[PDB]
């Protein structure tokens, strides 16, 4: 599996494809992200350093 | 004796690592092959151009060699 997941990297990623298009699409990480609770990812994708698995 | 699932260490799969290397081209070197292949291009097909005056010059001369047309 540890080769087949970097894969996608390869793929994916490093392209100019996606860091064309899905940089810069609603981004919200202040307060008022912390206002609405996403809890899993979002918050933990960006901003503050917060999981309940530790 | 009870038998029950068994446990496998080894080599323990070998979790986070990164597989992306960069290969072939680096950067200075493809660029010499580029500007390389462009310099060969013009030179070559600029020839048969020169050749194409040869063909030209002949190909109108029919036209005033041939006045009872």
């Amino acid at each position: 599996f540890s080769l087949r997941i970097d894969e996608l990297e390869e793929m994916l990623t490093n392209n100019r494809i996606w860091r064309n298009r899905t940089v810069d699409i609603g981004i919200v990480t202040a307060e008022d992200a912390l206002n609405y609770g996403f809890s899993g990812v979002m918050l933990r994708g960006s901003g503050i350093q917060w999981d309940l698995r530790k | 004796x009870x038998x029950x699932x068994x446990x496998x260490x080894x080599x323990x799969x070998x979790x986070x690592x990164x597989x992306x290397x960069x290969x072939x081209x680096x950067g200075y070197s493809m660029f010499a092959v580029g500007i390389g292949a462009l310099l060969f291009g013009y030179w070559s097909m600029m020839k048969w151009n020169r050749e194409r005056r040869r063909l030209q010059i002949e190909d109108f001369e029919a036209r005033i060699a041939l006045m009872p047309l």
